[PDB]
């Protein structure tokens, strides 16, 4: 039977969640609505040093604005993916709120923490501000969904701890939407040496 | 054996009548 994994995208409206599980095409295409929910389920598949694994992200349908999601959304999760927007500062105040909603119900499950937009000039979440993760087994990685710049960062990360292999890797990238911006080589090189830096303080 | 949500692909145990998540109902 194929392996797959029930993956929660969650995190305050406006941060690009949807944007962001749709890079994936064939996820995209294969896409599941769940009415009583309100849900999309894209079943992105990854292909591994050891064959395929499948996550099944939920996306929600904008209801994260008007309060916390219903148990019903968050039931049976394996996996989490917080998102906040690093032009909004107040989203990424909110990420604590959504890890506490999370681990009521799902427990200890493996969560990356993720920065999204870091394509956009004017930043204003940087990397000495991002500590939310450090405190429990959270891994975060910048990403921008419209340039596809480090999609596969977070599945990888998930598919390492769910597999329980630290030397899982992917045979290729997914088939992706082509990216709508272009993410500069050497922001992305600068952003990426700024969370080493900080991740040694 | 347990079985695979059609609707969610969420999966249940042989025992649940409808799915623990999104409350569908097993074909
Ligand atoms: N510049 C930029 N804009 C983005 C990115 N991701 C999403 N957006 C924009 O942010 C807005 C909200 O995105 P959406 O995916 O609907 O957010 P959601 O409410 O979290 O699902 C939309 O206008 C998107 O085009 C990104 O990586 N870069
Ligand atoms: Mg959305
Ligand atoms: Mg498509
Ligand atoms: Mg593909
Ligand atoms: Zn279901």
């Amino acid at each position: 039977p194929q392996v797959q994994f029930k993956l929660v995208l969650v995190g305050d409206g406006g941060t690009g969640k949807t944007t962001f599980v749709k890079r994936h095409l064939t996820g995209e295409s294969e896409k599941k609505y769940v009415a009583t929910l309100g849900v999309e389920v894209h079943p992105l598949v990854f292909h591994t040093n050891r064959g395929p694994i499948k996550f099944n992200v939920w996306d929600t349908a904008g209801q994260e604005k008007f309060g916390g999601l219903r148990d019903g959304y968050y039931i049976q999760a394996q996996c989490a993916i917080i998102m906040f927007d690093v032009t909004s500062r107040v989203t990424y105040k909110n990420v604590p709120n959504w890890h506490r909603d999370l681990v009521r119900v799902c427990e200890n499950i493996p969560i990356v923490l993720c920065g999204n937009k870091v394509d956009i000039k004017d930043r204003k979440v940087k990397a000495k501000s991002i500590v939310f993760h450090r405190k429990k087994n959270l891994q975060y990685y910048d990403i921008s969904a419209k340039s596809n710049y480090n999609f596969e960062k977070p599945f990888l990360w998930l598919a390492r701890k769910l597999i329980g292999d630290p030397n899982l890797e992917f045979v290729a990238m997914p088939a992706l939407a082509p990216p709508e911006v272009v993410m500069d080589p050497a922001l992305a090189a600068q952003y990426e040496h700024d969370l080493e830096v900080a991740q040694t303080t | 054996g347990t079985w695979d949500c059609d609707t969610c692909l969420v999966q249940n145990k042989p025992e649940a009548v409808k799915c623990v998540a999104c409350e569908t109902p097993k074909p």
